């Protein structure tokens, strides 16, 4: 149980290090934000 | 001229409708109008 708890606690440590270092980790959400912002910017630019 | 109130307007034959206000847009001395992403007029220089 001490080993299993320490392995869990350490692996939740690695999640914070990944998310703090690697902004591209969220890339599947940033893709959806970028696609919707690009669709509106295309719609507004088409008024010109 | 009227400011901070919704008005219909015409500058030099450029008609529109909006709240006119003073601005911090640093027009270079040759520039007469400003434009936004749609080519809609964002700002104007007053001819008076």
């Amino acid at each position: 149980q001490k080993l299993i708890a320490n392995q869990f606690n350490s692996a939740i440590g690695k999640i914070q290090d990944s998310l703090s270092s690697t902004a591209s980790a969220l890339g599947k959400l940033q893709d959806v934000v970028n696609q919707n912002a690009q669709a509106l910017n295309t719609l507004v630019k088409q008024l010109s | 001229l009227v400011k901070n109130k919704c008005v219909n307007f015409n500058f030099n034959g450029l008609t529109g409708t909006g709240v006119l206000t003073e601005s911090n847009k640093k027009f270079l001395p040759f520039q007469q109008f400003g434009r936004d992403i749609a080519d809609t007029t964002d700002a104007v220089r007053d001819p008076q």
